[PDB]
Parts: structure tokens; C-alpha cells; sequence
């Protein structure tokens, strides 16, 4: 399988520095190109840089070319980048692109992309959720369906996972995006729409899971 | 009685890029026949016993981890895209660390050696250019662009390296005899 | 620990050739993975790089130096040298002997400097050598009556720099000042070494202040005692 | 440094239409060197076309390329519900690779008023000190909502956070949830609690409102 | 050339303090960068190396970090021997360049001890006098001092020195020589020099009379 796999999620100190892996699998990696993007939380794509199959002679964006530095590991088969002094704006999903190629020839684009790695900057240090009910009521029902959910709140970082009754509600789930509070933690809520009279015999709770403080919370929502 | 030229081969002051790797022609003279010496279909016991119809000098320059391609059968950077030598190779490869010759302080930049190549060197091939390698679709037409790279990089041999970094001095020599007459007979 | 003990004279003349030789300890000059250096820095300006090299011989120069820089290694007396000619008064410098750490791999971080030499000012002057004259700064009478009193050396008079000034064969450190010296309008340098002590130890204990100038083979013990009347 | 922008920036149509997107460059860029992307949600981007009008391994005939120069287009014969995302073009033969802007791609529908549900703060959070009070706005389209809110009549701005999901991949529906947030000081001084609701697919503007 | 820029050129913090220095490269140079500390009288001691890799016996409260153009070195306790004039160097490529360097002084003001020296019997046997007026354990370094010769104020015959901060207690030390020919010297009696600095409330002046015990 032509694959391009980049490393896990990072909190990284403003000030500090990070070095985003990524490794290639099923095509000849001395061969190929790689160029690297970032992308802010609903921004658009930012191009960071691009090496030249073979050697190290790397080129950069203006923008970065102070601070990042792209290298490539032809034994390993691994193209990393490392973005010191890092401050709040580089909070970005970061890419990495290559075309395929075989022991000659080689695509004319970048077809092969990584998953992507989210780095978020930030001097606050990890805290996880506390999951508050929204209770459904009388104020939350409308023809037969009623309403209810979960609230995330103050956490950091993300991300958090919601599914509800260990994934066997599925249908009519909305699990919103975290805003980002003043305070510089996040919030979140997740919600669903189910028949009113399943609210007495059917019990819903709502899975919270937040790696980074290691704190899975199951929340029972009851009616109000 | 002319001598044969091995001096001149051995003790140049400067040696070629083994993209470039130079040959010298040595015809019609008498020869005596920390070094790497492997000899390949020949002794060299019996070298001083045998005349050749020709005797070709080959020098060029590489790093000591590439010194083990200079065979035959053999692949890699060096054998498939710079000097290959036939599998039915009949001669002698001499190569010895060259450190104190070749290295600068502030890096030689001077020796160089190709990296891309469409497919592989025949033996005892010989490329000199320095085309722009089309590594994708669309024609790089002499631009060094994306999968668009220029075929040829640089040792920059420093003191400093490690000895599979350090220069070494390679001198192969062949052994030819075909019809003609024989001329080079050791002695 | 690889110790380095640099050494040469401290005064050259203009348009001469400035000379200063490095002493390897505690390890073999003809080390493969690090190069022998000179650092140089005016007198309050910064580091500048004169040049490193290979036991072998490579070497590499700051082409800033243009062509009159030499170094050289004596591999047989564990030592290398530096030889600067045609030198100006924009070649005054305490001048360093230091070790390169070179990279054993390319593109591998090194080429930083450790340890290096204690540090030899040369002065480019033609003026001629003069040793310092050595006066006692001597305790006031009055002083206190178990306080702390004050008294010194002063070295007046000598060319070029520097002198080195100890208390006692150097057993008293604790409340020394030995001041930077000033160049008098007379072209010659003077400096004062002082030192705090209590002032019961006037009559009892002895301070001798030890002045070393190596350009003019100078050397003066002086008693510093409490003034009679 | 070429500057590339896309439009529109945001393109709603119905599915089986036709797409039209654009992308221009502030100079001459090679057609061999402009590429398309499409980033789907949750998803890396994928290429499209790249060499302005060749299809990517993979990539449905209905996907086409085209332009020259300064001014490129991709066309989306018969708009599939699959294809919504965001369509980004790049030229990569003069560095820096600049990106444009991106287009995004809804799938039309036809207006669809929310459904407003208002949850007081529970008493485990009024315990923290703190008191959220939070308006759900549920399957409604087009995206453009306004909710306010009111305590004892009295309106409040500053204090309130939006949140809107990403369209639904089934319905093309979008749904907005709002969280006031005051101290338990405050949230126990007053009584009315309410999320009013402006939205195309309402009559007149629908408020949701508790006693607490 | 690679070019090397220091900032601040010059510093003072308070001991426990959080120090940083910037150094900013002319290109970008990855972490091919190092630091060291230089005390005065005393050669370069190499600090860290690498951008942030820090040297075998260098305290812990020394670190580097940065990437690429912009460096910095922190100090996250300041202690009085950290008084020192730290440098940066570029490592990648020749000829090799060192940072302009950063001055860090350190305290509570601390007024001076004074002392005055007559010219010694010796010296004045040499045609030559020279009144030594000493400054001793002082901070901050800035001090004025005036000499007197019977309560005439002296100007263009007096030199003063510095002695570079004291790696133990931050102060400085100041002396002032007042230069004078034998037969001038002979002709006046009181000699004094006035001192007045930031811990001093009022003028304090040393003073001897010439001959007098």
C-alpha cells in the first residue's frame, strides 16, 4: 500500500520546537519529492516547503524560511520538518505531500498525502473535561422528539471523543466543535434527538474521552 | 625500450570525478608489475609472465564506502550510474585512503559524482552530461524545478569525516587481449 | 583533561611578524577528529577567527586576515603555532590557542571550541620596553580601632601590558582589586593593586604585594607597612 | 511571490448541476505546474488535476480541468452528493507554491427552519460556581442564523459562544449550539433565561425561555 | 560572511531574575549555533552547543533553544557569578563568526568605602607625586569623584579604573590617581578627594594633610 504516515498529535511551550515525522511505504521514497503544508483550524492551505528526491538541497516559503528546517532519512525512509520558536499562530494540522514512484519513474504531482499532524501552541498545560448534563425537558421537546445532551468544558488540548451509549446511538447525534474560551481552555457539547417516550424506559449516556489527561467519563443524562 | 606510464597514473597530483573518470592508454612497453588490491580473471604472480594487446589505466576519485562497487557484479550509486565493470572483468582494482590529498578544511567540493540516471551504465561507459534528470510527467527543458533535478552533486571531502566519508584514489587496470599484437609484456 | 598552555612575546613592533606557540597536556596533538585554532579579541571589541588546522597540515584561514596568517603544527613537541606578519596597531589583541571539535560525518553539528588557551595579549608598539616601579599604598594611620583598613601597590610606569600582581606568594585573595591600568598621557602604563584587611592585622600580620612583568624580566616584592612618624 | 484566488468562496448547488470553479493567478503560471485538490471533511486533500486538465489516478470522469495562464477552471459535470468539500488549486513551478483560498462546495436544498431547545446550567456546574446556559439550534438550512439572548429582558452580547457542525452528510442540514455563560452569582439574581431565533426559514423569530 | 546579531548588547537583572539573550542570524543556519561565557580576565567557557545541548558541567539553569535565524539563551536563576559578556557562534559554515556579545551586570544599591593614599617617600624621592583615592565595593557602578588641593577643585590631572564586577558580592570597585609634580605637591597641604554616589546621603571626603602624620 503507497502510504505517507505522519506522527501523533503535540502541545508544544511557546518558544519551543517541534519535528513532525513522516514515513513512506510502498513506493521508492529516494525518488520522490516532498513538500510540506500547514493548514489553521479553518483556514486555508499554507505551503511550508519542498525537498529534491536525492539530496537535502530543501527550499523554503519567506515566511518560514528562518525557523524550518525539512530533512530526509533515505534509510529509514522517513522526511521529517521542525519548526522552532514556536508561538500561538503556527497552530496549524501540518502535511506532508510526495508523488509515487518506482525505481525510475515517478508521478508528475503530489498524489500521495499524509493524514496529517495536528500541533497545537500553548502555555497552559493539560487539563481535562468536566461533563455537565443538558437535561431534556419540557423546554427541549417538539413533536414527539426530545432533546438532550452532554457539556465538555474546560479542557485542554484537544482533542475529545463523544459517542453516545457506547456507540449504539448513532442516529441524531450532533457532537458540535470545541470553541475556545477565554480562559484558554476548550468547551464542548454533544447532543441528540430521541422520541420522547423512549425518555423513561431507555436509559442514554454519553462516552467522553480526552487522551491527553487520561480521563474517560461516562455521564448518565437524565430527565429534568 | 619504453617504459610504461604507470608513474603518471598513480602519482598525478589530481585525479577525475568518476562521473568523469579518466582512462589511459598504454600500448608497446615494458612493465613491472593500507592498499586495497583485488584482481579479478588474472593473478598478479603471473602479470610479469603475460603480454596484452592493450592495458587500460582507469583513475577516478570516490568515498571509501563506495570503493567495494568498483567489481564486478556489483550495484549502487557508483557501479550502475558512474563506472560499472563487466562480469567477465580481467584486471586489477588498487585503491588506497587519500585523505591528506583530497580533503579540505573548508570542504572538496571540487569531486564529483552523478546521483540520477534513466537507466544503467554499460560497461566501462563513460557520461559526461549534465542534463537536467526528468524524475516526473512534464518536461523540465533545463529547469531545475519539482522532479526536475540536476544529475550531479559533490563529495565535499572533509578531514573530519569518517573513513567511510574520506577520500580514496582508485586505479583500475585492464587487462585486454584480443588479436592484434601483443605489446604490453611484463617484465 | 586536555589542557592548553600558550606562550610568545607580548610586544611586537609594527610591520614585524607577531609569533605565539600552544602546548598540548593531557592528550596527543595529532588527534583525528579535532582541529588546533586561534581566537583573537581586541581589548573591549569581540571574538574574531584566525584560523584552525589538521595535524596533517590542511588549514583553513579568515579570509579577513587576507595573507598573513600562518599556522603550523609541531607534532614531534605536541605543539602548534601562529605567525601573523606585517601587523598594525589593529593587531593589538589578546590572542587564544583553543581545540575545534571536527565532524566525523557531513553535515554533523560541530566545529565549536573547547578548551582553549588561558589568553596572551600581544601590543603592537614600537615603543620601547620599560618595568613598572613599585610604591606602597600604605594603611592610614587613623584607620579604625577594630574596623577594616585599606592598602595597596601601585605600579607606575612600565610598557607594554600586562603585569600580574599576587598578595603574599598569592595566600591572600580574599578583598583584592587589581585595577585595570590606565595609559598615562606619557605613553607608559601604571595600575594599583589593593586589598581590604582588618585592622588589627596591621602589626601583626605582613603584606607583601608579588608585581610580574615578563617583557622587561621585572620582578618586585614590596612591603606594605603601616606608615611611621 | 504568485498570488493565486479562487471563487467563489463558498458554491451551494443541487445535486446533478453542474460545478464551475475558478482559479487566477497574479502572473503567467505553466499548465503542467497548476494543480486541484479537494479536502474533504476530516480528510487529507486529495489531487484532482494536476497539469490543469489531467485527471488523477482514481479520479471520476465527471471531475474536469482546464484553463491556461493566468485563469484556470474546474468543472464538476454532474454534482454528486459525495462531493462536497473544500476545492483548493496550487501552482507549484515558481516557488513559493502558493495555494488559493479554496472553494467550498455545499450540496443544495430547500430552506429548512430550526428547531430552538434551551438547557439551564445543571446543578453539579452551579455547584463549580459557574452557570452555562445553552440554545440548540437543530437541522436547519441555509447556515445563516442569528440567536440572542435575553436575561430578564435585558439583552446580552459579549458573553455568548456559537458553535456550528459541519454539514449533514444525509439531509445537507447544518445545527448551531449557543452557551451563555454567567457566574452562579448572577445566574441565581434573575428569572427569565431565553435564546431568540432569526432565521430565513421562520415566519417571525422564535424564542425558547425558561423560569428559573 | 555569516553575521551574527546579539540583543540586548547590554543587561542588568536582579539575582533570582529570569535572563534571556536574543541572537539573530543573518540567514538560517538550523541549529548549527553555540554559546559561551566569557568572565572577565578569563577565555570563552563554551556553555551549549547545538542550539540546546548543553555542555558537561555547565549548571542547569543554563539552557538554549531555537531553530533556523532567531536563538536564545535563558538563565532561569540569576546568580551574582553569572556576571559575565555571553556570545553566540555559528557553526555551518566558514569562516566562522561569533555574536557581538551580551554584557550581563547584576543588586542592592551599596554605597562606597573610601580611602585616600599620600604619595609614598619613595615616589616623591623620583621628582613625581601620585594620590591614590579608592572607591571600594560599590553598586551601581556609576560614582563621582572630585579632588580638592586647598579646596581648589583639580580637573585634567586625574585618571580613573574600573575593576570589572565582583563574581561573588556584583559590586565595583573605582580608584583615582591624581598625578603631580614633587615641587607642585610641595606647594599646597590638604588634599582631598570628594566621593558621591547613589548609596551616599551626602559627600564623603577622604582627606590628609601634607607632611602630617
Amino acid at each position: 500500500e503507497v502510504q505517507l504516515v505522519e506522527s501523533g498529535p503535540e502541545v508544544k511551550k511557546p518558544g519551543t520546537s517541534v519535528k513532525v515525522s513522516c514515513k513512506a511505504s510502498g513506493f521508492s521514497f529516494s525518488m520522490s519529492a516532498m513538500q510540506w503544508v500547514r493548514r489553521a483550524r479553518g483556514q486555508r492551505l499554507e505551503w511550508i516547503g519542498w525537498i529534491v528526491p536525492g539530496s537535502g538541497n530543501a527550499n523554503y516559503a519567506q515566511k518560514f524560511q528562518e525557523r524550518v528546517t525539512i530533512t530526509r532519512d533515505e534509510s529509514t525512509n522517513t522526511g521529517y520538518m521542525e519548526l522552532s520558536s514556536l508561538r500561538s499562530e503556527d497552530t496549524a494540522v501540518y502535511y506532508c505531500a510526495a508523488p509515487h514512484c518506482n525505481k525510475t519513474n515517478c508521478y508528475d504531482a503530489f498524489d500521495i498525502w499524509g493524514q496529517g499532524t495536528m500541533v497545537t501552541v500553548s502555555s497552559a498545560s493539560t487539563k481535562g473535561p468536566s461533563v455537565f448534563p443538558l437535561a431534556p425537558s419540557s423546554k427541549s421537546t417538539s413533536g414527539g422528539t426530545a432533546a438532550l445532551g452532554c457539556l465538555v468544558k474546560d479542557y485542554f488540548p484537544e482533542p475529545v471523543t463523544v459517542s453516545w451509549n457506547s456507540g449504539a446511538l448513532t442516529s441524531g447525534v450532533h457532537t458540535f466543535p470545541a470553541v475556545l474560551q477565554s480562559s484558554g481552555l476548550y468547551s464542548l457539547s454533544s447532543v441528540v434527538t430521541v422520541p420522547s417516550s423512549s425518555l423513561g424506559t431507555q436509559t442514554y449516556i454519553c462516552n467522553v474521552n480526552h487522551k491527553p489527561s487520561n480521563t474517560k467519563v461516562d455521564k448518565r443524562v437524565e430527565p429534568k | 625500450t619504453n617504459l610504461c606510464p604507470f608513474d603518471e597514473v598513480f602519482n598525478a597530483t589530481r585525479f577525475a570525478s568518476v562521473y568523469a573518470w579518466n582512462r589511459k592508454r598504454i600500448s608497446n612497453c615494458v612493465a613491472d608489475y593500507f592498499f586495497t588490491f583485488k584482481c579479478y580473471g588474472v593473478s598478479p604472480t603471473k602479470l610479469n609472465d603475460l603480454c596484452f594487446t592493450n592495458v587500460y589505466a582507469d583513475s577516478f576519485v570516490i568515498r571509501g564506502d563506495e570503493v567495494r562497487q568498483i567489481a564486478p557484479g556489483q550495484t549502487g550509486n557508483i557501479a550502475d550510474y558512474n563506472y560499472k565493470l563487466p562480469d567477465d572483468f580481467t584486471g586489477c582494482v588498487i585503491a588506497w585512503n587519500s585523505n591528506k590529498l583530497d580533503s579540505k578544511v573548508s570542504g572538496n567540493y571540487n569531486y564529483l559524482y552523478r546521483l540520477f540516471r534513466k537507466s544503467n551504465l554499460k560497461p566501462f561507459e563513460r557520461d559526461i552530461s549534465t542534463e537536467i534528470y526528468q524524475a516526473g510527467n512534464k518536461p523540465c527543458n533545463g529547469v531545475a524545478g519539482f522532479n526536475c533535478y540536476f544529475p550531479l552533486r559533490s563529495y565535499s571531502f572533509r578531514p573530519t569525516y569518517g573513513v567511510g566519508h574520506q577520500p580514496y584514489r582508485v586505479v583500475v587496470l585492464s587487462f585486454e587481449l584480443l588479436h592484434a599484437p601483443a605489446t604490453v609484456c611484463g617484465k | 583533561q586536555v589542557q592548553l598552555q600558550e606562550s610568545g612575546p607580548g610586544l611586537v613592533k609594527p610591520s614585524e611578524t607577531l609569533s605565539l606557540t600552544c602546548t598540548v597536556f593531557g592528550g596527543s596533538i595529532t588527534s583525528s577528529n579535532h582541529y588546533w585554532v586561534w581566537i583573537r579579541q581586541p581589548p573591549g571589541k569581540g571574538l574574531e577567527w584566525i584560523g584552525s588546522m589538521y595535524y596533517s597540515g590542511s588549514t583553513a584561514y579568515n579570509p579577513s586576515l587576507t595573507n598573513r596568517v600562518t599556522i603550523s603544527v609541531d607534532t614531534s613537541k605536541n605543539q602548534f603555532s601562529l605567525k601573523l606578519s606585517s601587523v598594525t596597531a589593529a593587531d593589538t589583541a589578546v590572542y587564544y590557542c583553543a581545540r575545534q571539535i571536527g565532524p566525523k560525518r557531513p553535515s554533523q553539528v560541530a566545529d565549536w571550541f573547547d578548551p582553549w588557551g588561558q589568553g596572551t595579549l600581544v601590543t603592537v608598539s614600537s615603543a620601547s620596553t620599560k618595568g613598572p616601579s613599585v610604591f606602597p599604598l600604605a594603611p592610614s594611620s587613623k584607620s579604625t580601632s577594630g574596623g577594616t583598613a585599606a592598602l595597596g601597590c601601585l605600579v607606575k610606569d612600565y610598557f607594554p601590558e600586562p603585569v600580574t600582581v599576587s598578595w603574599n606568594s598569592g595566600a591572600l585573595t580574599s578583598g583584592v582589586h587589581t585595577f585595570p591600568a590606565v595609559l598615562q598621557s606619557s605613553g607608559l602604563y601604571s595600575l594599583s593593586s589593593v586589598v581590604t584587611v582588618p585592622s588589627s592585622s596591621l602589626g601583626t600580620q605582613t603584606y607583601i604585594c608579588n608585581v610580574n612583568h615578563k617583557p622587561s624580566n621585572t620582578k618586585v616584592d614590596k612591603k606594605v607597612e603601616p606608615k611611621s612618624c | 511571490a504568485i498570488r493565486m484566488t479562487q471563487s467563489p468562496g463558498t458554491l451551494s448547488l443541487s445535486p446533478g448541476e453542474r460545478a464551475t470553479l475558478s482559479c487566477r493567478a497574479s502572473q503567467s503560471v505553466r499548465s503542467s505546474y497548476l494543480a486541484w485538490y479537494q479536502q474533504k471533511p476530516g480528510q487529507a486533500p486529495r489531487l484532482l488535476i494536476y497539469g490543469a486538465s489531467t485527471r488523477a489516478t482514481g479520479i471520476p470522469d465527471r471531475f474536469s480541468g482546464s484553463g491556461s495562464g493566468t485563469d484556470f477552471i474546474l468543472t464538476i459535470n454532474r454534482l454528486e452528493p459525495e462531493d462536497l468539500a473544500v476545492y483548493y488549486c496550487q501552482q507549484f513551478g515558481s516557488s513559493p507554491w502558493t495555494f488559493g483560498q479554496g472553494t467550498k462546495v455545499d450540496i443544495k436544498r430547500t430552506v429548512a427552519a430550526p428547531s430552538v431547545f434551551i438547557f439551564p446550567p445543571s446543578d453539579e456546574q452551579l455547584k463549580s460556581g459557574t452557570a452555562s446556559v445553552v440554545c440548540l439550534l437543530n437541522n436547519f438550512y441555509p447556515r445563516e442564523a442569528k440567536v440572542q439572548w435575553k436575561v430578564d429582558n435585558a439583552l446580552q452580547s459579549g458573553n455568548s459562544q456559537e458553535s456550528v457542525t459541519e454539514q449533514d452528510s444525509k439531509d445537507s442540514t447544518y445545527s448551531l449550539s449557543s452557551t451563555l455563560t454567567l457566574s452562579k452569582a448572577d445566574y441565581e439574581k434573575h428569572k427569565v433565561y431565553a435564546c431568540e431565533v432569526t432565521h430565513q426559514g421562520l415566519s417571525s423569530p422564535v424564542t425558547k425561555s425558561f423560569n428559573r
